[PDB]
């Protein structure tokens, strides 16, 4: 689909939260998502990383990848079956392919 | 001075005389399963739940209603007394409803929980089950008395305690019912704590059908102040909201009742 | 279908270019199978 | 069935429908209040009574093992009917 | 018993150190490499042709969650909350009141499909089969909102796919 | 000495000097979830689903460790064909994890093919899993007591099918990398481990057999039906990662011994314990029996209670010897779950087995132990 | 399946062994996706008597730990036997 | 046979209990308490100043080889005045055996480091300092494993809240994450699950 | 005769400063240490053998979102469980935490006669069965 | 034998003061150096009146034993500031910037809510 | 009577005199437990296994045989086991462990369930 197996952090298009974010974790999430060149989109992959998932209730658990970054795509499951996963990609295209960032910059 | 010694299990006991077999393991913290026997209302020894093995004796004895004789050696976890357990569950069970899903005595039944502990984990019932037609008694006690095991605990509450002689069994055998026999309600300033010494869902609270669960309630234990008597109180809380007031034992004030306004 | 195809090839469907009022030349979506046709398609059934 | 309020908005089969001044309205500006039309108590009360020549009437809810817990239901009062606890099917006793 | 994976002692006579000389200089092993990715090249990719062509399931495959009815429309819930209780996540939140019939059914049913980890212990704790897992999978959002489930939404799934969702449990209710 | 803290789930606070490592200072937590804090406020099938996400390349290895150890405390005992399934399914998920393992370690250090390859046959394996449950991975299928369900029909069949041609499938994996020359050189005399050390740091499953040393749970303290199956262990001679990835290279041929005489051997009957008050009823007795309602509303509310005591109930996990200290205070959530996983004693002796290597071969190393982060954070 | 016989040949050679034999796309061989309903059997405690519980509970029959020792020409002993030697196997003792 | 029952291993159950013996025999300074579980499992309870003679002595002795520390962890029982119960299990290679050994610590009260007699006890010891808050004396590094940098209080402990006190978010403020209070939009629902009524008799504790 | 040299401590022990929790939450707070009652549906009695350490309730809200009872109380389900009530006046103690005890209420022991209810001139006869 | 315990570094408050004072000099000293590596938005000054602050709280301690975890801890704090494991954020959590200032007083806690 | 080329184990050496060594070792280790008091049970049984262990040492001149007959693994061993038995009576020496109890725990310390 054009969607390049592993790309770098300063290379990449969107960023897959795949897994549980932990406190220790989050800010190193933070720092590689404000180090991404623009356009910049985030998918958040399966509950853990949508609201906190089995380990909503954990002392050292972010709830939810979405309280730390912004989120575009919502996957759910636990996990989401790699068909899902490619199903919320090809859902960021059609997302991107609404995108109307000349017709709004000509109508300012 | 005038205590006579018996053995539980072998561990010896000093009890007055009087002393019932269940009062008797009751001291050296054995609790014998029970449906009818309640300490607060007469011995009625009809359940047949109670029963267990006193060593050197051919007859299993109800533990609620024999008084114990000096040196009797009470075998509360025999296999004559596990096997007289499970065959009487196993007739509480054959005739009673599939309802625990929808009653809602589920997750504070005796019925369930002696059954978890004491009886059989299967069915050998082959037949079909007993009906009977539900009988209306007020707005406050909601009966389904197909799920009733005819315990005969709420006759001797409302005679003995609120002093109503409204309920009672009507018929024989297999088809016993407990109820008023006609339209009457049993409304009585007493009249909701049938609903707690009922063992099953037969008598179960109006107000509060269907909204919560046991597991899941907060309990809170506080003072009613309706009254100047001081009942003591539980307040069952379900994420933040009063679900239910239950009594909560004071020998001193109020026992284990609450009266209709309290509840 | 085709059954010399290997297994997971041997079934496909070619969407519709109008569902629900929605032009879906280009924009096909793999929720556009309806339920009956979704068992079959998944191969969690042998009949159509 | 949905009956809306005086204020455009449909009332669920639970009966929740926001007043006219709730702010929580606000979310479904631009979008839709999501609102199941097939009302299970309408439903179940399109279902003709059962006549039955027997006291008591056993239902398991239709499909075997793919129903509800088989319970039993007595019909000895003419005055109203036999409701399942469980489907809702009404049963009744024939002329006795 | 056991085997030894690395316990061998290369001949040394003339012929066997001529062919690790060969091997050596002649690169005879990487070349052999070489042959296995050149065969790959032509034989038939696994791939498939998402979206049109969707992986293989079976009848027991754990999904989106859905709410049922019985044939005649009466829902099967009767607010027991065997599946709030097993929830292992504590995904479900159950309210239930006495309607207006007098029967028993819930007034609030919400999964958080944030909080839940899809692993059934609902469909199994339900006496009525009213709760179930349906074989959707394809339902990613793009807000967080929108997989808080309500009642609503939940019977309205049911309604959705009753259609496989029934012919799924019909073939494996016999497992059960 | 240059301190590089490379960071991200593994940061690795390293100095070298120069191209050699001389302190490796790994940093965890970057995945500590309270898994153990969790279970304490979970029924023990609440918390079955845990031990999945564990290892989660070895799902229903984990399920079973904590199957075991219940069941012992319990004092009953799976039926012969649970016992059946759970053995062939533990052998179908050492296949799954020893492929993640030589080729996700074949991966790192340039070898990307393999991986393609190998992940086919995963996932077939994922389809065995979820035929059986209905869950690619998190399949929760093995439980105190059994299994959940039986195999649906023809499921042996098509296993059959998948062990008939894997070993070639293993063929060509060895083609491309046992003679490899430069797979050779990035393996050969790398972390070595000497049977002495390796048992003093706490180390087990290949990471001990690779230094020489005889040991296999499987044969020494067999569980479930491991007693009535024929398989060799592989011992390797040198310590270093080649010996060890033989080892994992051999054991996926064994399993598939294992896997063609379980299918063979496959016996009747019920698939989990004949006793109400452990394992659920049938859902069609469930909606027939009092008996059987009473204990399936009684198992999914509140649980079984489980006798008190404490246990340390460990198995031959594909990555290690992988346990459980199950402490029971007599109610229906167990008071203390402390999980041993193999790995989190294999990484702390990351900074032994890389002393006096370069910076390229931290990375050997760490694919030698296997480590997956579920089970060294918890 | 569908590959020519030059290919297969190529492929083959390519790779030394025979491929088509073993290949790794499923196509036929696969089990029917539409099963016969099953009929499952049931465990040894369906019966109808001589089957009291508590001659099968086994929760009940676990006891507590028994003390051997409380501070409230004896032959030395080890856990148990010392462990038996492994042997080689028959089958393939040499990889 | 019972064929739900687990069946019992009574060789077994001797020779852990006669090896029980064995050790108390050979330190009386030290073993408190010896016992073996009905699934033949054997736990050595000793006084904390036994930690190193007496795994010294499982290691090192001919007749216990126990040359592997399988695992060490805590368990926390806040009704003890010793709260912290020092769980070490170890396997013998040579025996095919494994043996149990527990001490106590409170929340002050120091325990010996193990490291010199087992080197897997690096790892496990600063995981119950930092879970437990049990301090190991000569450890040569003592510090957090598991939980986040500055992390306040020791999670595993029983009066530890399951949440916590604080949870972090990113501010658009201070372009930093930050740690606040903790507030659940959904709390945790608290369960009462135990059944009234005794189930096993075996463990009745004498009033 | 424990070889280690050992020190004198003669304070109120006290682990307020170690224990990580917030002043917001030791000193606001008020325990209770007590032995559940009973539940009155039913007449198991073993859910009453052990002592109960609870902490004052706290406001609990709607979310606006789901409904949903939201708290900002980290101890709003904490509860720890004693062998006596001096082990759990002790926990108390030295955590800091305001407490109070509540005695133990065991039912008093009944004089059960089954001959009582058939009496021949006393009040106890009843009138059915 | 009862207050017979087992000390950790200190066998009386003279010696643990002694390790108060060490740990206070090794905090003092770190502070400019923290304010440089993680680009601190605050002073040298702020700074060290947190690392005064933070040693006042546990002033009233009389128990060598406590007063050794203390410092045990404080050790430990200072090790991950030094090494640079903690980051920008974890250094910045002793001042509590986005906490809003919570009233102190009875009549304001009154307004706002329940809390005590 | 041929030498084996390895021991199988990584860092075990091949010992070319087992049985001298096992002599020296076992006849150091009767030495050292000369120190213990008589009555320590530790000296009852270290030397009761140490003597039989002697004796097969000194009654069986084939390696192969010998192994056969200590049940220890290969000859190294049973001489790596000698030399930490050796090691360990020289701590026990110092530690004591043949004195009473230190202190008595607790009355419930040990109580589970509580
Ligand atoms: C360089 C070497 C010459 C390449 C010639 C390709 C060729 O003739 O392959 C035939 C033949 C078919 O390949 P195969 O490995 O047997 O597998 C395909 C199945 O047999 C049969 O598979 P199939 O039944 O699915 O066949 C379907 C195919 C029918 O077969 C073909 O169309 C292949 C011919 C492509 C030319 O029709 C198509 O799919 C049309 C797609 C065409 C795309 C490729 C066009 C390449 C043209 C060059 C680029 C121009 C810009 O391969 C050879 O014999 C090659 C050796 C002879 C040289
Ligand atoms: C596209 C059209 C199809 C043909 C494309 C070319 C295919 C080339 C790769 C085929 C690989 C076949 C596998 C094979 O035979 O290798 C095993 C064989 C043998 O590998 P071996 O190592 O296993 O042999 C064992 C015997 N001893 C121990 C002696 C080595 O490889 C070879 O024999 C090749 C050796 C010659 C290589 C010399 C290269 C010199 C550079 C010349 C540039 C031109
Ligand atoms: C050429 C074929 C004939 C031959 O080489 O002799 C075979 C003969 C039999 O083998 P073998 O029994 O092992 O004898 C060696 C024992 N020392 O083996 C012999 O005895 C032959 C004499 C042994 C010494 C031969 C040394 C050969 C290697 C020297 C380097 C040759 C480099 C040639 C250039 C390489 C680049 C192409
Ligand atoms: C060059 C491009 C190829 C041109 C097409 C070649 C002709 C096609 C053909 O059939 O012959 C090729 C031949 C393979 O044929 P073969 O393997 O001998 O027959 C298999 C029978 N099952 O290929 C060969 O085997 C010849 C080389 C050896
Ligand atoms: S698979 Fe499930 S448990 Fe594992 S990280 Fe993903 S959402 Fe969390
Ligand atoms: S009374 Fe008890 S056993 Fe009977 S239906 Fe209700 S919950 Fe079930
Ligand atoms: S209604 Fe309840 S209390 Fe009355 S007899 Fe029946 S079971 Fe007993
Ligand atoms: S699948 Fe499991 S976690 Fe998800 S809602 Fe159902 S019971 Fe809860
Ligand atoms: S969905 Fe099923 S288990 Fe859940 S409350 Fe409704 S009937 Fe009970
Ligand atoms: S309790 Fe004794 S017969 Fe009912
Ligand atoms: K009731
Ligand atoms: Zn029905």
């Amino acid at each position: 689909f054009g969607v390049v197996f592993r790309a770098s952090p300063r290379q990449s298009d969107v960023m897959i939260v795949a897994g549980t974010l932990t406190n220790k974790m989050a800010p190193a999430l933070r720092k590689v998502y404000d180090q991404m060149p623009e356009p910049r989109y985030v998918v958040s992959m399966g509950s853990c990383a949508n609201g906190g998932g089995y380990y909503h209730y954990s002392y050292s658990v972010v709830r939810g990848c979405d309280r730390i970054v912004p989120v575009d795509i919502y996957v759910p499951g636990c996990p989401p079956t790699a068909e899902a996963l490619l199903y919320g990609i090809l859902q960021l295209q059609k997302k991107i392919k609404r995108e109307k960032r000349l017709r709004i910059w000509y109508r300012r | 001075s005038n205590l006579i010694e018996v053995f539980v299990d072998g561990q010896s006991v000093m009890v007055e005389p009087g002393t019932t077999v269940l009062q008797a393991c009751e001291k050296v913290g054995m609790q014998i399963p029970r449906f009818c026997y309640h300490e607060r209302l007469s011995v009625a020894g009809n359940c047949r739940m109670c029963l267990v093995e006193i060593e050197k004796a051919p007859k299993v004895v109800a533990a609620c209603a024999m008084p114990v004789m000096k040196g009797w050696n009470i075998l509360t976890n025999s296999e004559k007394t596990k096997k007289a357990r499970e065959g009487v569950m196993e007739f509480l069970l054959a005739n009673h409803p599939l309802d625990c899903p929808i009653c809602d005595q589920g997750g504070e039944c005796d019925l369930q929980d002696q059954s978890m502990m004491f009886g059989s984990d299967r069915s050998r019932f082959l037949e079909g089950k007993r009906a009977v037609e539900d009988k209306n008694i007020g707005p406050l006690v909601k009966t389904i008395m197909t799920r009733c095991i005819q315990c005969t605990r709420c006759i001797r509450f409302a005679s003995e305690i609120a002093g109503v002689d409204d309920l009672g069994t009507t018929g024989r055998g297999n088809d016993m019912q407990v109820g008023t026999y006609i339209e009457k309600m049993f409304m009585s300033e007493l009249s909701g704590n049938i609903i707690d010494i009922c063992p099953v869902g037969a008598l179960t609270s109006k107000p509060y059908a269907f909204t919560a669960r046991p597991w899941e309630t907060r309990k809170t234990e506080s003072i009613d102040v309706m009254d100047a008597v001081g009942s003591n109180i539980v307040v069952s809380t379900r994420t933040g909201e009063v679900m239910r007031i239950l009594p909560r034992m004071h020998e001193d004030i109020n026992e284990e009742w609450i009266s209709d306004k309290t509840r | 279908e085709d059954n010399k195809q290997f297994f997971g090839r041997h079934r496909w469907v070619i969407y519709t270019t109008e569902m629900n009022g929605k032009n879906t030349f280009w924009d096909v979506d793999g929720s556009m199978v309806p339920p009956e046709w979704h068992r079959w398609l998944h191969c969690m059934t042998d009949d159509p | 069935g949905v009956r809306t309020s005086p204020t455009g908005e449909k009332v669920t089969h639970t009966g929740q429908v926001y007043d006219d001044g709730d702010y929580r309205k606000v979310r479904f500006v631009g979008r839709q209040k999501e609102v199941n039309e097939n009302f299970a108590i309408d439903l179940i009360a399109e279902q003709p009574v059962s006549q039955v020549g027997s006291r008591v009437i056993s239902c398991d809810g239709g499909g075997g093992a793919l129903g509800h817990p088989r319970v039993y239901i007595n019909l000895d009062k003419e005055t109203k009917t036999g409701t399942c606890g469980y489907c809702g099917l009404q049963f009744r006793q024939q002329h006795h | 018993t056991y085997k030894y994976v690395n316990l061998r002692e290369p001949s040394m006579d003339m012929k066997s150190v001529t062919d690790r000389a060969a091997q050596t200089l002649l690169w005879t092993e990487l070349i052999r490499g070489l042959g296995m990715t050149l065969s790959y090249l032509f034989r038939e990719p696994a791939t498939i042709n998402y979206p049109f062509e969707k992986g293989p399931l079976s009848p027991r495959f754990r999904g989106e969650h859905a709410l049922r009815r019985y044939p005649s429309g009466e829902e099967r819930c009767i607010a027991c909350k065997l599946c709030e209780a097993v929830c292992p996540a504590q995904a479900i939140t159950i309210e239930a009141e006495p309607r207006a019939d007098g029967s028993r059914r819930t007034t609030r049913y919400d999964i958080d499909m944030t909080k839940c980890i899809y692993c059934g212990f609902c469909q199994e704790a339900c006496p009525v089969d009213a709760i179930v897992e349906g074989p959707n999978f394809e339902f990613s959002t793009e807000t967080h909102e929108e997989l808080l489930y309500n009642k609503e939404k939940l019977l309205n799934n049911g309604d959705k796919w009753e259609a496989e969702i029934a012919a799924n449990i019909q073939a494996d209710y016999l497992y059960r | 000495n240059l301190t590089l803290n490379f960071g991200p789930v593994l940061r690795l606070v390293m100095e070298l000097s120069g191209e050699m490592v001389r302190k490796c200072d790994p940093h965890i937590g970057l995945l500590h979830r309270g898994t153990e804090k969790l279970i304490e406020y979970k029924t023990y099938l609440q918390a079955l689903p845990y031990f999945d996400r564990l290892d989660y390349v070895s799902m229903m290895c984990n399920e079973q460790a904590y199957s075991l150890a219940v069941e012992k405390l319990l004092n009953i005992r799976p039926p012969p064909r649970a016992q059946w399934i759970r053995v062939l399914f533990g052998e179908i998920t050492r296949l799954l994890n020893h492929i993640m393992a030589v080729t996700t370690h074949a991966l790192d250090i340039g070898a990307m093919t393999p991986f393609f390859w190998m992940f086919e046959e995963r996932e077939k394996m994922f389809e065995f899993y979820e035929r059986v449950s209905g869950a690619r991975m998190h399949a929760a299928y093995v439980r105190p007591g059994g299994v959940h369900q039986d195999l649906p029909l023809g499921l042996m069949d098509d296993i059959y099918e998948f062990s008939k041609n894997f070993s070639l499938r293993i063929d060509e994996l060895e083609e491309m990398l046992t003679n490899n020359r430069i797979w050779r050189n990035r393996t050969v005399d790398i972390g070595i481990v000497t049977a002495e050390d390796a048992l003093n740091y706490g180390f087990s499953g290949v990471m001990l057999r690779g230094s020489g040393i005889q040991w296999d749970l499987r044969k020494t303290q067999p569980y479930d039906v491991y007693d009535q199956v024929e398989f060799d262990v592989p011992i390797g001679s040198r310590g270093d990662c080649y010996d060890r990835y033989l080892c994992r290279v051999e054991e996926m041929r064994q399993s598939i011994r294992i896997i063609s005489q379980c299918l063979n051997k496959m016996p009747p009957g019920e698939i989990k314990v004949d006793d109400a008050k452990v394992s659920p009823p049938k859902r069609a007795e469930m909606k027939t029996s009092m008996e059987s309602l009473i204990h399936h509303f009684k198992l999914y509310t509140e649980g079984y209670q489980v006798p008190p005591g404490a246990t340390y109930t460990a198995i031959e996990a594909p990555k290690g010897e992988f346990g459980v200290y199950l402490v029971s205070d007599g109610s229906s959530r167990p008071y203390r779950c402390k999980i041993k996983a193999p790995g989190f004693a294999h990484l702390a002796g990351l900074d032994k087995m890389s002393k006096g290597h370069m910076l390229a071969d931290v990375v050997a190393i760490i694919g030698t132990q296997d480590i997956v982060f579920g089970e060294v954070d918890r | 399946a569908s590959a020519t016989r030059f290919i297969q040949w190529l492929r083959n050679w390519a790779s030394g062994r025979d491929l088509q034999a073993k290949l790794q796309l499923r196509y036929q061989e696969i089990s029917k996706r539409t099963q016969p309903p099953p009929k499952l059997p049931v465990g040894p405690s369906h019966k109808l008597s001589n089957n009291y519980y508590c001659t099968r509970d086994g929760r009940r029959e676990a006891m507590p730990p028994s003390i051997v020792m409380s501070s409230q020409e004896k032959k030395a002993v080890s856990p148990a036997p010392p462990i038996k030697r492994w042997e080689l196997s028959q089958d393939e003792p040499y990889l | 046979t019972r064929p739900t029952v687990r069946p019992r291993n009574d060789v077994a159950h001797k020779q852990l209990s006669a090896f029980g013996e064995y050790v108390a025999e050979i330190l009386p300074k030290y073993v408190q308490q010896v016992q073996v579980s009905c699934f033949n499992e054997l736990e050595i309870c000793i006084h904390p100043d036994g930690v190193i003679p007496v795994l010294t002595f499982l290691r090192d002795h001919s007749n216990a080889q126990f040359k592997s520390l399988a695992d060490l962890t805590a368990v926390d029982i806040p009704t003890r005045q010793n709260r912290f119960e020092i769980v070490y299990n170890l396997l013998s290679l040579r025996f095919n055996s494994r043996i149990r050994v527990k001490t106590y610590t409170d929340e002050l009260t120091p325990i010996e480091s193990s490291v010199p007699v087992y080197k897997a006890a690096n790892w496990y010891e600063r995981e119950i300092w930092d879970m437990f808050g049990v301090f190991f004396a000569n450890h040569p590094d003592l510090r957090r494993i598991l939980t986040d940098y500055g992390f306040e209080g020791h999670p595993f402990r029983k009066d530890f809240p399951l949440s916590g006190y604080v949870e972090l978010r990113y501010d658009d403020e201070v372009k930093r994450v930050v740690a606040e209070p903790v507030e659940l939009a959904q709390e945790f629902r608290k369960f009462d699950l135990n059944s009234p009524w005794e189930a096993f008799p075996a463990y009745r504790q004498p009033p | 005769t424990r070889d280690t040299q050992l020190i004198t401590v003669d304070e109120k022990l006290d682990i307020t400063t170690i224990t990580g929790v917030p002043e917001e939450h030791i000193k606001t707070r008020k325990a209770r240490i007590f032995v559940p009652a009973r539940n009155n549906m039913q007449s198991g009695v073993n859910n009453t053998k052990k002592w109960k350490m609870e902490f004052d309730t706290r406001e609990r809200w709607e979310n606006p979102l789901m409904g949903w009872a939201s708290t900002a109380d980290p101890l709003s389900n904490l509860v720890l469980t004693f062998s006596t009530k001096e082990d759990a006046v002790a926990f108390a103690e030295k955590n800091g935490w305001s407490y109070d005890v509540e005695e133990r209420k065991v039912p008093k022991p009944k004089s059960k006669s089954y001959g009582a209810n058939f009496s021949w001139n006393k009040r106890t006869r009843v009138s059915t069965k | 034998a009862s207050t017979s315990v087992k000390p950790i570094f200190s066998r009386d408050m003279n010696e643990a003061k002694r390790r108060v004072r060490e740990l206070y000099r090794a905090w003092y000293r770190e502070v400019p150096n923290t304010v440089h590596l993680f680009q601190l938005d605050i002073s040298v000054k702020q700074g060290r009146d947190k690392v005064r602050e933070m040693f006042k709280k546990n002033a009233h301690i009389t128990d060598p034993r406590v007063v050794d975890l203390l410092v045990i801890k404080g050790k430990m704090e200072l090790e991950e500031t030094i090494k640079v494991w903690k980051q920008r954020t974890h250094v910045m959590r002793f001042f509590h910037e986005t906490e809003a200032p919570r009233p102190k007083d009875f009549l304001s806690k009154f307004y706002v809510g329940h809390d005590p | 009577g041929l030498l084996k080329k390895t021991t199988g184990l990584v860092g075990l050496a091949v010992c070319e005199t087992p049985h001298e060594r096992l002599k020296i070792l076992y006849t150091k280790i009767l030495d050292v437990l000369g120190h213990i008091p008589k009555n320590a049970a530790y000296r009852k049984y270290t030397e009761q296994i140490t003597n039989e262990k002697l004796s097969m040492v000194k009654a069986e001149p084939d390696v192969k045989k010998l192994e056969e007959r200590l049940q220890g693994g290969q000859i190294e061993e049973v001489i790596l086991q000698a030399e930490n038995e050796l090691s360990l009576a020289r701590k026990m020496i110092q530690w004591k462990p043949w004195e009473p109890l230190v202190e008595e725990p607790p009355a419930s310390q040990w109580k589970w369930p509580i």
